[PDB]
């Protein structure tokens, strides 16, 4: 949250310890820190555009055993990282609150809890459709990238979807 | 130090050797293992008094602490003996250090809040309620050190923020932040707590629906 | 934060819900996507000129019919359905209607100095990530958050179609203001008075509609305590699901509980 | 309802893949480059590094030379601290971009990092007097560091990238280049003039160092 | 009315002066850096150049030496195309500043550009080996330019700035130090060893050019 | 510009000319000197709302 | 007039020739060009300044 130099900043793998939740963002190389004109409207891009926010878990690694993956994401998680979307599925709210030993993802607009060890699926309240889990890897220099897109839309459901 | 060593390990044979085993290791289904847990752990959980839990529950609670600042000290320089784990922040003194932590910049301390806490404390530092039977507890209590050390170890159900996530600066920014909106009055009144919508509305239907309704009774007539 | 974090629920999210239309009402509202360009302009046209102009007019229309079709009164000594018994406009009641806006003004100073509504600086500008816990609208809209809460997260999938369990609270308004805007004409369908009334009725006098009038005040409560669940359970000390499932039984079983109860005590 | 896709299939799954990026054609319409400069040749840039090793492989020193207004500039920063004896130590230019422990281009003795076909790298067209193939000089005092610079402009960035690879060879002794005049100094042979070994290029003890100039 | 202010056609004026704006104040106090460097003396920053001067006042080369991280960065850039001959002339760094077309410190014949107080500018605890003030062969080809750069840290920018200003001298002769070999090679008294006149410092014929080290 | 102008000369320079007042009445409907950050959004509501009402 | 980058340039006697008139304005050396965030409301505030234009 600096004052507008460098609000984004690459990361990497060991910055996240076992039981902790870090909001990250899809920030590009051209998208450079907010020092110029041409930047600082990218990066504004970046921070208000709603699907954009994702939140990186990184899963102890006592409880990896537990992890349940989903069809088509099995390998979505770098090792003990996983990147799931903070837009909630229902409504389109943040799902900030993070809850570790019982990783549960919390949305307090409505109080929906998703299960974070289980692929992001809801396990309470009127949240129905899991949490989109974006594909993530390391690239060159060790920094965390993500592996490509979401495979399924990522904010909140409408009519045109899951087709 | 040795002495300290000595008392801490006193200290810890009779009042959590049964939670923890005698070697720190979690008993099953009890407490965890205090192996890596650190010194600022240790500081943190009980100077808010939470460790003499004195129960198995959905959330431990906040109270008075059990041991004072010395035997907080000697408990907490014991877990790191045996595991070896984060510290509880110092000054030159070498007390913990409370004055110190607090971050000059508020703004990028409040948008690291804001980012961060506020997803389960609140706008304004005040309380948040979780999964089942679990909370997070308001801040206004909590001095910058046991800011710093929440931040530094995730108690339960918390994120663990590294200082490689939040560096020293940013905890201490959000250290400054916290204590900043904790004690700032409330310009325009009293603040009905920090949560806006339900106070208001509650403070609203008793306060101006009462006198608004009795003036009508006086005003008005009955029949 | 607060307040776009409550447009984003409500507005976006809804109407996105909504089958045929709903993301056409979505980008025509937003002018696009929820972070549109246009949303704050259109709101603050709506607020200042539109809704309050229409507000204006319902109420002149409103004050209109209540000076031609004369007040109605309560049953008394002297009263009838064919006269109104009570203080010429001029002398007294006119004094008093003044005093009495005096007074509701003075109040509203002093909750507006004494009481803080809406500390928005400590709610840091609107951002797509940043989270509160609390997360509440006003209190006319805390039953529609309470029924989004406490509604058990049922969707349907057609042909390649998504229906969110959003759409059920859109639902919802439709029946509830369905209800409240036609409810005269299910009571005079329902009961059969087509007759001229006018005086008034001791609610204890209408044991059904005192008990079905104390059914949906129980329900709206309901919903907007379900609202602040979330506080609920950080003061008193309730866990999160239990006050949930509270809610979800009790929106089907406290309504009608407080029917039998209001039936018999208006008997 | 339950949504139409979810669950694992019982499927482990694998660790992702180091993430390696392609070129942007969306935004780069074409190949971004880096340092510019005249570069008559198959194409160096402003920018070409080299790494000065020793017998063993241990750090020497780090030569780096680039074009940028039609005057190379160059530099080289010191690898170790304790490198180089303290003394002078004489740069050259070689023709050989090989750093080999000893090479011998000619039939005969081999020394050390003397892998460089002759003297002085100097022009295709100068083999006399000490061109391009002479730079400054290393001296060293009890700091043990390199950083010093000279005007050798005799080559540049299009010559540079030739046939055979350059390098730098970094001797162990100082620049003086026949300095006792005939009148008063003598060869061996008694002729006064200087001897042609010394002339074609800076001769020392066993190379100092050897590091590829091709962008090393 | 009208204005009080109205006309003056007396002192028809006089032409404005220069404009000398002041340095901006502690308020304002942000200004660009000058450099950056470990600067061991009364102060040098991270820039210093060196413009060298032929017997006729015509520019020669421009040297140039700055403090970066510790360790010096130099270019000489060629200050004239016809300014070098298609050879290597002798790089030293002299202790004396002062570059003028006939001075020598002792008692003695006065070489042209021969100001220093002895040989090669070294350390001050330094009298023996070619250090920092030795330098190597400065070559120009046909084109007749110097850029060119190699590693020679025995010196740093604490001792540029010594109690007597030093200068980049150019010579006209090569780096070899005795090349020849004392086992065959021999001099004039035939001691197989060198000359102490090409040992002290690079010697060579008349002076190439020599140019104050001190911001030149 | 056109516009801007207008105001310019009409609402600033006039506002600002009047003796007791001028430069009071001005900074009041500008918020400060004549380009103030505040004077469209007020015309705005002069405009949409509190005059056509 | 330049989109945005370097909108005000440092102006020299010649430039304007006998009978030439030129817009000018106050740009100082802190205001530099309008690439950086810092910079680009400088020189906005320099444009915008009502009394600014000579
Ligand atoms: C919150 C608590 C605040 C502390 C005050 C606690 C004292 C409460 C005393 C009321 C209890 C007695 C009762 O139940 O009946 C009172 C009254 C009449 O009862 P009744 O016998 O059945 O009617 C026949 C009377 O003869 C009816 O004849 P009448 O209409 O002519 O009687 C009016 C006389 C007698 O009737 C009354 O209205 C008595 C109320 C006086 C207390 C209010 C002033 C003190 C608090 C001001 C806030 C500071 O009125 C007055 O003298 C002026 C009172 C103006 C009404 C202001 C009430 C709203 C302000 C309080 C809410 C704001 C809280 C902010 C903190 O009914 C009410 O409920 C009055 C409103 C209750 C106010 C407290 C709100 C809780
Ligand atoms: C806006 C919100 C703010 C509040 C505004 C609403 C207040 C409503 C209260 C009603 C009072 C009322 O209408 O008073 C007018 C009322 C006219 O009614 P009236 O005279 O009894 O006529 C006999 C009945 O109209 C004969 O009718 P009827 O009772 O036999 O049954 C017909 C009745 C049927 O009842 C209805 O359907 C009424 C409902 C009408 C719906 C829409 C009306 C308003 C909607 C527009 C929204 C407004 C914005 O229709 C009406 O009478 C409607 C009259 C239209 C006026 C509506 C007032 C608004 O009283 C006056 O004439 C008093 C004014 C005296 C003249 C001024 C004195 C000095 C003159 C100097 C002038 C300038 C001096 C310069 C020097
Ligand atoms: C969906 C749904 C309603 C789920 C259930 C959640 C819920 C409302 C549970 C009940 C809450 C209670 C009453 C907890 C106390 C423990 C308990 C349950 C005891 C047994 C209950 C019982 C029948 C007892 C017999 C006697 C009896 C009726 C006792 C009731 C006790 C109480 C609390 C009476 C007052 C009712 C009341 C004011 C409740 C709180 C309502 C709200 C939303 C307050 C909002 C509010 C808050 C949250 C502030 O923090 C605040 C801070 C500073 C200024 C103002 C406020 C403010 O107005
Ligand atoms: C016509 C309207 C009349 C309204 C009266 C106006 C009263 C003016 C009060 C004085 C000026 C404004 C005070 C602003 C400063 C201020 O806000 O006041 C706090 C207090 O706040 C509290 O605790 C509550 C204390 C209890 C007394 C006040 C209760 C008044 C209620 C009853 C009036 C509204 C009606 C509600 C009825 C609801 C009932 C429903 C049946 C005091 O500090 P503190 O106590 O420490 O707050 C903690 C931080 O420190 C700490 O960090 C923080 O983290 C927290 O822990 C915080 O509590
Ligand atoms: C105006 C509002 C009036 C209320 C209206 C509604 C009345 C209907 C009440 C319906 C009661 C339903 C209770 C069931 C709720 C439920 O299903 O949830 C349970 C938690 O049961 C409970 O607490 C029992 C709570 C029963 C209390 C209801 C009392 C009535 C109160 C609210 C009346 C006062 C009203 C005052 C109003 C003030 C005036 C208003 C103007 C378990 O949750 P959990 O916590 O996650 O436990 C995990 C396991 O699941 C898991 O296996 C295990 O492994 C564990 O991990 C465990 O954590
Ligand atoms: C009863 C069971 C006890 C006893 C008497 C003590 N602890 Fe421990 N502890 C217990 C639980 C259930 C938990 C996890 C949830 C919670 O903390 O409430 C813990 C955890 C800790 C930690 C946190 C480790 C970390 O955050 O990485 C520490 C530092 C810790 N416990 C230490 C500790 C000390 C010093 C005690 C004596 C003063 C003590 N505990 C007692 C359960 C129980
Ligand atoms: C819901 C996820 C979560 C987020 C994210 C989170 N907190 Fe917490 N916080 C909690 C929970 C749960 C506790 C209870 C700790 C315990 O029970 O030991 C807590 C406790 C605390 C405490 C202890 C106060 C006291 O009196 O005991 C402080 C201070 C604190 N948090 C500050 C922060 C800060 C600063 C951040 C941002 C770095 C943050 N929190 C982010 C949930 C969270
Ligand atoms: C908001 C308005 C809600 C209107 C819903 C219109 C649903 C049309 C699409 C249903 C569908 O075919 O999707 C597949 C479904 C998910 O799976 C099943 O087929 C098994 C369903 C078992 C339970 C059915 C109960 C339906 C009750 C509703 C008809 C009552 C609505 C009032
Ligand atoms: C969602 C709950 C909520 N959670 C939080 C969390 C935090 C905060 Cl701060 C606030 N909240 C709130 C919240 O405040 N909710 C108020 C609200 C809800 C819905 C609508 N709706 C208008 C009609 C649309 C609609 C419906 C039918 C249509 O069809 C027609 F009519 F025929 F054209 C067209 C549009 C749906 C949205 C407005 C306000
Ligand atoms: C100026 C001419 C002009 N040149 C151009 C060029 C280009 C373009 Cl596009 C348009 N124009 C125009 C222009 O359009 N002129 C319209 C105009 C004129 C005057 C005022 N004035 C009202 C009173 C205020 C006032 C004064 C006294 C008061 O005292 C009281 F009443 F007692 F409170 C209260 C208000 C001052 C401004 C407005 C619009
Ligand atoms: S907004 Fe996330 S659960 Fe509804």
């Amino acid at each position: 949250g600096r004052p507008g130099e460098s609000p984004f900043v690459k990361m990497r793998p060991e910055d996240i310890d076992a039981g902790g939740m870090e909001t990250v963002f899809p920030w590009r190389e051209s998208d450079g820190d907010g020092t110029t004109v041409e930047s600082e409207h990218k990066l504004t891009e970046i921070a208000m555009g709603v699907r954009n926010p994702v939140m990186l878990i990184r899963i102890k690694p006592a409880d990896m055993h537990r992890v349940i993956k989903r069809k088509g994401q099995e390998s979505f998680n770098f090792g003990e990282l996983f990147a799931y979307t903070k837009v909630c599925s229902h409504l389109g709210c943040p799902s900030s609150l993070y809850e570790q030993q019982t990783y549960r993802i919390l949305c307090p607009c409505h109080q929906s809890q998703f299960d974070a060890l289980e692929f992001a699926k809801p396990i309470f309240g009127p949240a129905a459709r899991a949490l989109a889990q974006l594909p993530i890897t390391i690239d060159e220099d060790g920094y965390l990238v993500a592996n490509g897109d979401f495979v399924e839309p990522v904010g909140p459901a409408f009519w045109e979807r899951k087709s | 130090q040795s002495a300290l060593l000595r008392t801490g390990k006193q200290l810890f044979e009779t009042s959590c050797v049964s939670c923890h085993g005698a070697n720190l290791q979690g008993v099953p289904d009890r407490g965890p293992s205090l192996i890596g847990t650190g010194e600022a752990a240790v500081y943190f959980q009980v100077s808010t008094g939470r460790m003499p839990a004195m129960r198995g529950e959905a959330q431990a609670p906040s109270k008075p602490p059990h041991f004072d600042e010395s035997q907080i000290d000697a408990l907490g320089a014991y877990v790191q003996a045996n595991g070896g784990g984060p510290t509880v922040p110092r000054d030159d003194h070498g007390a913990v250090a409370q004055e110190s932590l607090i971050g000059g910049d508020v703004a990028r301390g409040g948008d690291l809040f804001r980012l961060n806490c506020a997803s389960c404390h609140n706008f304004t530092g005040k309380g948040g309620a979780l999964s089942s039977g679990k909370y997070a507890p308001d801040l206004g209590d909590a001095n910058p050190a046991q800011i710093y050390t929440a931040m530094l170890t995730g108690p339960q159900n918390m994120p663990k923020f590294s200082d490689r996530q939040l560096t020293p600066d940013e905890k201490r920014d959000i250290v400054a932040y916290v204590r900043e909106s904790a004690e700032t009055p409330s310009y325009g009144g009293y603040g009905l707590g920090g949560f806006g919508p339900a106070p208001e509305g509650m403070a609203m239907w008793i306060i101006g629906m009462v006198a608004a309704i009795g003036v009508a009774m006086w005003i008005g007539s009955r029949a | 934060l607060l307040s776009g974090t409550g447009i984003r629920a409500a507005l976006s999210g809804i109407t996105m819900g909504i089958p045929v239309i709903g993301t056409w009402m979505h980008w025509a509202l937003f002018g696009g996507d929820f972070p549109g360009e246009i949303l704050i302009p259109r709101l603050y046209a709506l607020h200042i000129l539109l809704i309050p102009g229409i507000i204006l007019a319902l109420i002149g229309a409103h004050l209109a019919l209540v000076w031609f079709q004369k007040h109605t009164q309560f049953p008394g000594p002297g009263r009838t359905e064919t006269n109104v018994v009570g203080v010429r406009v001029m002398p007294v009641f006119a004094v008093k209607s003044g005093a009495f806006f005096a007074m509701i003004t003075g109040v509203l100073g002093l909750m507006g100095g004494l009481l803080t509504i809406n500390p928005i600086w400590n709610l840091g500008p609107y951002k797509p990530s940043q989270v509160s816990a609390g997360s509440q609208p006003d209190f006319y809209m805390m039953w529609t958050d309470g029924l989004i809460r406490l509604w058990p997260a049922w969707e349907f999938y057609p042909f390649g179609h998504t229906i969110p369990q959003g759409v059920w609270v859109a639902v919802g308004m439709g029946l509830v203001f369905a209800l409240l805007i036609a409810y005269p004409f299910i009571e005079k369908k329902v009961t059969g008075d087509d007759a001229h009334h006018n005086l008034l009725q001791r609610p204890r006098d209408v044991p059904v509609r005192t008990a079905i009038g104390s059914m949906a005040i129980a329900l709206y409560l309901l919903l907007t305590f379900a609202c602040m669940n979330d506080i609920i359970a950080l003061k008193f000390h309730i866990s999160l699901n239990a006050t949930t499932w509270i809610g979800r039984i009790g929106m089907v079983v406290l309504p009608a509980i407080v029917y039998f109860v209001a039936y018999r005590w208006a008997i | 309802c339950s949504p139409p896709g979810e669950t694992a299939s019982s499927e482990p799954g694998t660790t992702p893949a180091i993430w390696t990026g392609s070129p942007s054609p969306a935004a780069p319409s074409g190949e971004d480059h880096g340092g510019g400069h005249g570069a008559g040749a198959a194409g160096a840039g402003e920018t070409l590094t080299a790494e000065l090793k020793t017998a063993d492989g241990t750090s020497v020193a780090t030569a780096d030379f680039q074009f940028a207004d039609g005057f190379a500039t160059v530099t080289i920063e010191t690898t170790t601290p304790g490198r180089l004896t303290p003394g002078f130590h004489g740069v050259h230019i070689h023709s050989v971009g090989k750093c080999e422990a000893n090479s011998v281009a000619p039939t005969g003795g081999a020394p050390g990092d003397f892998n460089s076909a002759g003297g002085h790298f100097q022009v295709s067209g100068h083999s006399g007097h000490p061109a391009s193939g002479d730079l400054s000089s290393l001296q060293v005092r009890a700091d043990g560091s390199g950083k010093l610079v000279t005007t050798t402009d005799a080559f540049t960035a299009e010559d540079l990238l030739d046939g055979a690879k350059t390098a730098i060879i970094i001797h162990e002794k100082a620049d003086n280049f026949a300095n006792i005049p005939p009148e008063r100094y003598q060869q061996v042979n008694g002729a006064p003039g200087p001897d042609q070994t010394t002339m074609a290029t800076g001769d020392a003890g066993s190379r100092v160092a050897c590091g590829v100039i091709s962008a090393g």
